């Protein structure tokens, strides 16, 4: 099943590289993404990688800061938090997905238990 | 009571449920219900005839029907697609080879999760919706009435592993004036088999496949009527649908400058054809011959949006280009195989282009009984 680790508190400014992964499965033939849920909000689209692999995309506010990507084998999702902001205060979510990418949480098929990540002013 | 269970690489585990009744409480009626589930589609119908109400050979039927369908679990842009209607047909028999069908049909269209693309919001914005380009949250809902029109030459000398002769279906349809949409639509399919020996245990077959469509009075055709192209039961070697246009994507914004992509979205235009040589299997003369049968084949196609507008994108490929022909080629085996009929296949596809998925490996299996 998704487990996402590497989460933690960090000051603004400063960098994080959350991982994904599934004991036994490969996310060859899958499409993935990150989610985030700040306290009281809800669910919303991070960044998605395509199941070819050779495209990504990014929600507005993360653009040019956060880079999805998968290592060569595609054991392990990657999302590099470099800039960070107080708002990217949340629960990071991981996703998958056989189909096409998607923005919604509800088209996604697995996720993971979520991993804290905080941002102190 | 019929059952059938499948599965395939181009819709995964397919099930498939019916009930026929001939005579439905005496009434004389022959009602029947169908169900089929797919990885991307669901689909029930409730089907009415009446052999009491033909007239020299012009029989009456009735359908009424649900379908569930998500297109990215058809490797197209997401987006889904709730529909129910009803269709009313009259079937002529033209001859002993040739019939002809005539029918009007009712359906309701409801659209949701539409990932934001440019040309799925073009044929948005041509029925004046303009839903945002940043979230995935919207719906559109549609009512169409729709003369339907349809031919069948088929002259094919078996229905398993055809041999000999050829078939060929003619689809069209048109919307009513006070349809919510204006666009016709028209398919062509075609098989041609030709045996070289006595035996017929060498044929040539040739497939085509066509389609084209497009908006009426300033309108364009709804994206869910798209054709597509690439797959085990047209352009084998290619990943299902993927052959044609590919999406462009706005950009997501939170609640509170497009992206390329390799996501099919289908076209407006299509063509396909293929030519396949059949033969005999390797050393297997015995019983067991007239069940298999081996084939090398050619397969090609092509799928093009004729209303892509490539001046306002010219970042990025035309997808008006009709002339970008895909092609692949390879071997294929067919068996009457205990668990059902198999077909499996390993195709090349030399010729390929930006965005194109490969699947060299496809096969499909079923069973019903
Ligand atoms: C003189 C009669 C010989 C019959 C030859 C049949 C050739 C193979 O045809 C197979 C398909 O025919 C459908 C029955």
């Amino acid at each position: 099943q998704l487990v996402e680790s590497g989460g933690g508190m960090v000051q603004a400014g400063g960098s994080l590289r959350l991982s994904c992964a599934a004991s036994g499965r490969t996310f060859n033939g899958w499409t993935a993404a990150w989610f985030r849920q700040a306290p009281g909000k809800d669910r919303e689209f991070v960044a998605a990688i395509s199941r070819s692999g050779d495209y990504t995309y990014y929600t507005n506010s993360v653009k040019g800061r956060f880079t999805i990507s998968r290592d060569s084998a595609k054991n392990n999702l990657y999302l590099q938090m470099d800039s960070l902001k107080p708002e990217d205060t949340a629960v990071y979510y991981c996703a998958a997905k056989t189909g096409t990418w998607a923005t919604m949480d509800r088209r996604y098929d697995y996720w993971g238990q979520g991993t804290r990540v905080t941002v102190s002013a | 009571f019929n059952f059938g269970i499948g599965y395939g690489t181009e819709s995964g585990v397919s099930f498939q449920a019916g009930v026929q009744q001939d005579n439905w409480l005496g009434t004389g009626y022959a009602v029947g219900i169908n169900g089929t589930k797919n990885d991307y589609q669901t689909y029930a119908e409730l089907s009415v005839t009446n052999p009491y109400f033909t007239v020299d050979g012009v029989s009456l039927g009735g359908r009424l029907f649900y379908n569930d369908f998500q297109a990215d679990d058809a490797d197209l842009s997401d987006y889904t697609n709730k529909s129910y209607g009803t269709d009313v047909t009259l079937g002529f028999p033209i001859n002993e080879y040739n019939s002809l069908r005539a029918g009007l049909g009712y359906v309701h269209n409801s659209l949701s999760n539409m990932q934001p693309q440019v040309a799925m919001w073009r044929y948005l914005y041509s029925m004046g919706e303009h839903p945002s380009t940043s979230d995935q949250d919207n719906s559109f809902k549609t009512d169409d009435f729709t003369f339907n029109y349809g031919w069948t030459y088929n002259k094919l000398d078996r229905g398993y592993f055809p041999t000999d002769g050829s078939r060929v279906n003619l689809t069209g349809k048109v919307t009513i004036p006070g349809s919510d949409n204006e666009y016709y639509k028209v398919t062509l399919d075609t098989a041609t088999y030709v045996p070289i020996d006595d035996d017929h245990k060498w044929v040539v077959l040739g497939r085509t496949r066509w389609g084209y469509g497009d908006g009426l009075g300033g309108k364009e055709m709804p994206f869910y009527e798209n054709f597509y192209a690439g797959g085990s039961s047209t352009v084998r070697g290619f990943q299902s649908n993927t052959i044609g246009p590919k999406a462009v994507y706005f950009p997501h914004q939170a609640s509170n400058d497009l992206s390329k992509s390799d996501d099919a979205v289908g076209g407006n235009a299509m063509a396909v054809a293929s030519l396949e040589f059949i033969t005999p299997t390797p050393f297997i003369s015995d019983k067991y011959a007239n069940s298999v049968r081996t084939s090398f084949f050619w397969d090609m196609g092509t799928v093009w949006d004729t209303n892509w507008d490539s001046s306002q994108y010219s970042g990025y490929p035309d997808y008006s280009d009709p002339s970008n022909i895909r092609m692949s080629a390879g071997i294929a085996l067919q068996w009457m195989s205990p668990l059902g009929p198999l077909v499996f296949s390993y195709a090349q596809p030399f010729k390929k282009y930006d965005g194109d998925k490969a699947e060299q490996f496809q096969f499909n299996i079923g069973k019903t009984w």
